[PDB]
RNA sequence: UUGGAACGAUACAGAGAAGAUUAGCAUGGCCCCUGCGCAAGGAUGACA
RNA sequence: AAGGUAAGUAU
């Protein structure tokens, strides 16, 4: 209600289902918004481990609407679509590790973060290369907690275990079938 | 029904966020008076799972005249108008200080 | 004295040598003397033929889909310069 | 086309005894084809359920 | 073709139609009584009854043109001086022409688009045609002044219309005509049905 | 509330003023006859002028008493061999997922014919408990080969 | 055919009058020549159809054939795939015994749309890509006549 | 006279200026249209019966119905107005014996 | 009847089933003076060409031909028979009477629909095919 | 071919693998041993 | 290997065929093909056929 | 060893469902827009 | 009396 009607969103995706019909319910007033549950994990939870938002929201007094820019000068020479997939990727390598993530977000000394945004500024293939370091960090554990060979992982699943998409299967009596 | 025919021919929010080198930008919170949002009629589909759905908005906030109010006009919207009446009383019951209820 | 070929015979003309040349493309494709073709992918289309390579490397993916904008853009300008 | 007759007439299919024989006849013939589509023999005692 | 093969075709010609009107009136006699035929036979001696009605038709209809109005003239001036008279009694005014500010204009243009979209109300695969009046009748619906434009267009202007097909509702005890219009006549009709 | 001639469901309808401006709408009704090539048994009377001048509500309830109820009548089908713990929250699907695909792909005269059958498949199914019975269908019984 | 007739005869009798206002061709050869191509296009237009091979029915189709993909296919699969409206519209509840909707057709039913059970607390909205518009040609009448 | 060709950069008569705009263009893959049209033509077989095969088998229908041909009428397949073939009855026990009583039969 | 090929002795069958590869063979058996063979005859007359691309239709005179009388039991006044890659095929046309048509049928569209489905299953290897249409009812009301 | 007399000692049956078939017993002549 | 000279003789040859102008005169397409030896008719080939035979010709020649 | 049956028996298999399925790009059609080339043609600014 | 034959490979 406080965005105008331009910047009004239109399809709105919801990381838990829980909170699928609560938003239906209280967008009752604004029946052409879409509401989308996702049934892969997006690792939007993990921005709170981020240095500039864990102490900014425990010490804050008072409840509050705080506006921030997670992108803070990508925009300015990548689009919004490679923006948000490394944005993904280094919030799922920050879920996944936070510490040695944190170590690669800063490729070297003199890669500083200023106090107007969030992420450090760094060069276009300084970020390629901080995200293929990021990409073998979220492999490294699919590769040890699964105990499987990181080689073994087709183009097709590594996206998925980017994006947080996992399968299971207890009842593989279920072969009858075949 | 119109006075001239004869024989032959909702969930409204009380909070507001005005917007406006510094990566924290505090907007302020502001009330409003009062909203009054059109009837909507039949943009509900499952008229039960509504009215469930409802009635938890008012067990977890008893004090939100929205809840209420859309709760109540749920009722009217499909027909049962007594209902509605016994569900704004209870508000006013819960929501004193709030003129939109007893509006 | 010289003579004018109407409209739709213009068209025909023009229709003719882009079939022409489109043959000419693909007899050369389909023989091995050109590499086949690449998908034609810019800003909006990165999604859709780069899609799943663009969530492992996603800067890498848009760099080379920007090199391939320029490429095209590059070739459009050297030609007009060359002509000009 | 039943509920259209019956909410049509209303009182004179009462009187109509013609009209009561027509229609059992004619739901007879429709349950029949759709016992004929099931299987071609005829049931003996095929079930109302 | 010689004058010999055109006379024995000719014959032929003529038997089969003895023939064919003679089993078609039978067998629609037949039907009629309550004997008990097939589908496929329904369906061919309905079309043999279409195509003898509509010879018969053309039959009337030159007879009228050839032989002119059946109403002479003093039976016409008698119906036309009562309906006269009979209006006068009761104080008619003459229906006007629609108004371009008419304050209903917009209101008969919906019942008479609601009408037109009342043949699909109940879901069905829709072809070409159908998809087509769908699609004109959307069109008048999204932009009514436009189409009341072009309603009252055809009114004033229009007096050629295209040709409209005839079927035949087949009740098995006679024909019921069936006409298909062009839509964009349609919602002309229609208006002015509503008006 | 459905007793009047002029239904009283029709003053409280939500396009009342629209129909207001519809006149002769028994006469068109009844005229329709001559421009679509179905029989309407309801050329008499508009719903939405005249309102549903009947109610089944009263004929389906003591239809399905008559019957025994949800459970004398689904003993008759094969809804216990579903396993499905109850009644309540299920749902059919009338069209299935591929079937409605095909309903526009460019399908023969008898590739479509043999396709509007497959309800049919459905419904023997749902009643195969009772339809395939030694007391309905007398005579031998063959058993599936496997 | 008698409108082209017209036309023919009127051009063919101008082309004669300007010959003859200068007093040329007395005897008449121009008007014969003009005469006999005058009856050779009347003769044209009565000319008998020429013979039409019938087109067989295609042949059965089995195996596969490659079909692309692209805008023009994501756009037909939008207008031809499954919408949400009209995905409830085939769901229909179980043992929840609904009131008639439409009086002309009682197999008519909107299903889940509408009703209880469907799950969606919010009304299913319109998919605007199965908007029904005129054809091209359709368009093109419509320039020839306002 | 004499004109420069718009479509071949050559010099052509003037009476033939229309003729030449006309097939100078002409589509090839209509050329191609045209012989994969005739191929289909050729390999195309015969549905219906010959001229013969036709007058033949009118004959022989007429042979037999009597009650549309002739002057004298008999029943509906009689044609008013020893060797016995022997054929196998299509069991696999008495292959052998057909086909040698096909063989006894030849003269 | 007149119109459509026809085969005068065992052989001639026998080749005409052999020679077609991708095409339903369909044989009438029965007697051109016949009434029944009359309208089955028409109607396949009617339907000759459109079927071309998938079917050849012959007739045989079982009078003059009494060569498969025993085995396919060619004694019905009217009979028709799909053969395929030199293979019977049988139809569930719901008549009792799996392995022939021996009844005239009036619509055209109901043998082009036969014809289709046999061919069919035919190329799908099959030696059995179900009719659209069940035949234990004339449909008569 | 079409046109072509038969050869000389042919079974119909025979040469094409063809096989009978009997809907019932009451129809065709009874089997010869 | 001379599979791909010879393709790609052939595709240069087309290329070349593509590019030849040739008289759309029947009379002056005879008299050509007179000069170059080549018969007139080729299997009852058409006007079109004759034309393409001869830009073949002159192709190769 | 030598005969019945061979339209049978047995062995294997049995989804007897339903299908020319489906993703990407380019071509082609249309309306712009931008740049360059080609053939011409307008209007206009400039003293000693 | 029926309209209740799975078809397919293999000997």
């Amino acid at each position: 209600r406080s965005l105008p009607v331009e910047e009004q969103p239109k399809q709105i995706i919801v990381t838990r289902k829980g909170m699928l019909d609560p938003l239906e319910v209280h967008l009752l007033d604004f029946p052409n918004i879409v509401i989308k549950g996702s049934e892969l994990q997006l690792p939007f939870q993990a921005c709170l481990k981020v240095e500039k938002f864990g102490d900014l929201i425990l010490k804050a007094t008072e409840p509050q609407m705080v506006l921030f820019n997670l992108y803070d000068d990508w925009l300015k020479t990548i689009s919004s679509y490679t923006a948000f997939s490394r944005l993904i990727l280094i919030l799922r390598a920050l879920h996944v590790n936070n510490d040695r993530a944190k170590v690669i977000l800063k490729p070297d000394k003199t890669t500083i973060t200023e106090p107007h945004h969030i992420w450090p500024t760094l060069t276009d293939e300084e970020w390629i290369k901080v995200e293929v370091q990021l990409k073998d960090l979220i492999l490294a554990d699919y590769g040890k907690k699964n105990n499987v060979n990181v080689a073994s992982l087709t183009q097709s699943e590594i996206r998925d275990i980017i994006l947080g998409m996992e399968i299971s299967a207890p009842s593989q009596q279920r072969q009858q079938i075949a | 029904v119109d006075p001239r025919q004869t024989q032959f021919g909702r969930n409204t929010l009380m909070d507001m966020r005005l917007s406006q080198q510094t990566v924290v930008d505090p907007k302020g919170y502001l009330t409003d008076l009062n909203s009054m949002i059109p009837t909507h009629g039949g943009d509900i589909n499952d008229i039960k799972k509504a009215r469930l759905l409802l009635k938890s908005v008012r067990e977890t906030n008893p004090h939100h005249p929205p809840a209420w109010i859309a709760s109540a006009r749920l009722e009217e919207v499909t027909g049962k108008l007594q209902v509605a009446r016994n569900l704004i009383m209870k508000g006013t019951e819960m929501c004193p200080k709030s003129e939109d209820v007893w509006l | 004295l010289g003579v004018y070929l109407t409209k739709k015979e213009q068209k025909k003309l023009r229709r003719q040598t882009r079939r022409e040349a489109q043959k000419e493309l693909q007899e050369k494709v389909r023989l091995g003397l050109m590499p086949p073709p690449e998908p034609k992918v810019r800003i909006s289309n990165l999604m859709r033929v780069l899609g799943t390579e663009a969530v492992q490397d996603p800067t890498k993916v848009e760099a080379h889909v920007r090199a391939q904008m320029a490429k095209r853009q590059k070739a459009h300008e050297e030609a007009n310069a060359a002509r000009k | 086309a039943l509920i259209g007759l019956m909410t049509y007439f209303r009182e004179a299919v009462v009187n109509t005894q013609e009209l009561l024989d027509l229609l059992v006849k004619c739901e007879n013939k429709i349950q029949t084809r759709i016992k004929i589509g099931l299987n071609s023999k005829m049931p003996s005692r095929f079930p109302p359920v | 073709l010689p004058t010999p093969i055109e006379n024995m075709i000719l014959r032929y010609v003529k038997a089969k139609a003895d023939w064919w009107t003679n089993t078609a009136h039978y067998n629609r006699e037949r039907i009629r009584r309550g004997a008990t035929v097939d589908k496929t036979v329904c369906k061919k001696n309905l079309g043999r009854l279409t195509r003898l009605y509509l010879k018969a038709e053309q039959e009337r209809q030159h007879n009228y043109l050839k032989d002119g109005p059946y109403i002479t003239a003093e039976e016409a001036v008698a119906v036309y001086t009562t309906t006269v008279h009979w209006l006068e009694s009761r104080r008619f005014s003459p229906i006007p022409f629609p108004p371009l500010s008419y304050k209903h204009d917009t209101k008969l243009l919906i019942l008479a688009l609601e009408r037109l979209k009342e043949a699909y109300s109940v879901k069905s695969r829709l072809n070409q045609s159908q998809r087509e009046e769908l699609g004109l009748i959307e069109q008048a619906y999204d932009n009514p002044h436009e189409a009341l434009s072009r309603i009252k267009r055809h009114l004033l202007t229009q007096r050629a219309f295209k040709e409209v097909g005839i079927e035949f509702m087949d009740l098995y005890s006679h024909l019921v005509p069936v006409y298909d219009v062009e839509p964009l006549e349609k919602i002309t009709d229609a208006y002015l049905d509503q008006y | 509330w459905d007793r009047g001639i002029p239904r009283i469901n029709t003053l409280f309808q939500k396009d009342r003023h629209t129909l207001a401006y519809d006149k002769g709408w028994r006469v068109r009704t009844d005229f329709k006859q001559y421009q679509v090539l179905k029989q309407n048994p309801f050329w008499w009377t508009h719903q939405r002028h005249d309102g549903k001048l009947w109610n089944l509500n009263n004929y389906r309830t003591d239809m399905i008493q008559a019957l025994g109820g949800v459970e004398g009548i689904l003993e008759h089908t094969l809804f216990k061999g579903t396993y499905f713990p109850t009644w309540e929250g299920l749902f059919w699907e009338k069209a299935s997922g591929f079937e409605e695909s095909m309903k526009w792909k460019k399908l023969t005269n008898a590739q479509r014919s043999g396709l509007n059958q497959i309800p049919n498949r459905r419904f023997t199914l749902w009643w195969s408990p009772t339809i395939n019975r030694a007391n309905v269908y007398v005579g031998f019984q063959v058993q599936l080969d496997l | 055919l008698r409108r082209k007739a017209a036309r023919l005869v009127a051009a063919k009798c101008t082309l004669a009058a300007r010959v003859d206002s200068f007093h040329e061709s007395t005897e008449g050869k121009v008007g014969y020549e003009l005469k006999d191509e005058i009856e050779r296009k009347f003769d044209k237009w009565q000319e008998p159809p020429p013979v039409k091979q019938v087109k067989p029915l295609p042949a059965p189709l089995d195996g596969q054939r490659k079909k692309r993909g692209g805008r023009r296919y994501r756009k037909m699969k939008e207008r031809l795939g499954l919408t949400e409206i009209r995905k409830q519209a085939n769901r229909m509840s179980f043992g929840e015994i609904e009131e008639d909707a439409y009086q002309e057709d009682l197999g008519f039913s909107l299903g889940h749309l509408g009703k209880s059970g469907s799950g969606r607390v919010r009304q299913t909205q319109v998919n605007e890509a199965t908007k029904a518009r005129i054809s091209k040609t359709l368009q093109r009448t419509l320039q020839k006549q306002s | 006279e004499y004109l420069v060709s718009p479509i071949t950069g050559e010099k052509i008569p003037a009476s033939k200026m229309q003729e030449h705009m006309r097939i100078g263009l002409l589509d090839p893959r209509w050329l191609e249209q045209r012989d994969r049209s005739i191929r289909e033509k050729q390999s195309d077989d015969e549905v219906y019966a010959p001229g013969l095969d036709i007058e033949s088998s009118l004959k022989q229908l007429a042979e037999r119905r009597t009650d549309i041909f002739g002057v004298e009428e008999t029943a509906i397949g009689k044609k008013i107005g020893p060797e016995e073939k022997v054929t196998w009855d299509g069991h696999s026990g008495s292959m052998a014996r057909t086909q040698q009583a096909a063989q006894a039969n030849i003269t | 009847s007149y119109m459509l090929p026809h085969l005068h002795n065992g052989w001639q069958v026998d080749q005409a089933i052999l020679s077609e590869e991708d095409r339903v063979v369909v044989i009438r058996f029965g007697h051109d003076w016949d009434p029944t063979c009359m309208k089955m005859d028409e109607v396949l007359y009617s339907i000759a060409e459109k079927v071309k691309n998938f079917a050849v239709i012959y007739l045989v005179d079982i009078t003059e031909v009494p060569d498969f009388n025993k085995m396919y039991e060619l004694y019905d006044p009217c009979t028709v028979m799909f053969f395929f890659r030199n293979k019977h095929i049988m139809i569930d046309l719901g008549t009792g009477n799996n392995n022939k048509i021996n009844w005239a049928m009036e619509d055209k569209q109901e043998m082009v629909d036969i014809i289709e489905t046999v061919y069919r299953g035919a190329r799908k290897g099959r030696g059995l095919v179900v009719s659209p249409k069940d035949y234990s009812t004339k449909y008569r009301y | 071919f079409l046109g072509m007399p038969a050869p000389l000692g042919y079974v119909p049956g025979l040469g094409r693998g063809a096989t009978g078939f009997t809907t019932r017993s009451d129809i065709g002549p009874a089997r010869d041993a | 290997s001379e599979r791909q000279a010879e393709v790609l003789a052939e595709f240069e040859r087309r290329k070349r065929a593509r590019q030849i102008n040739v008289s759309t005169d029947d009379s002056e397409v005879k008299a050509c093909l007179r000069a170059l030896g080549e018969p007139i008719t080729l299997f009852g080939e058409g006007p079109a056929e004759r034309r393409e035979r001869l830009r073949n010709i002159l192709s190769v020649v």
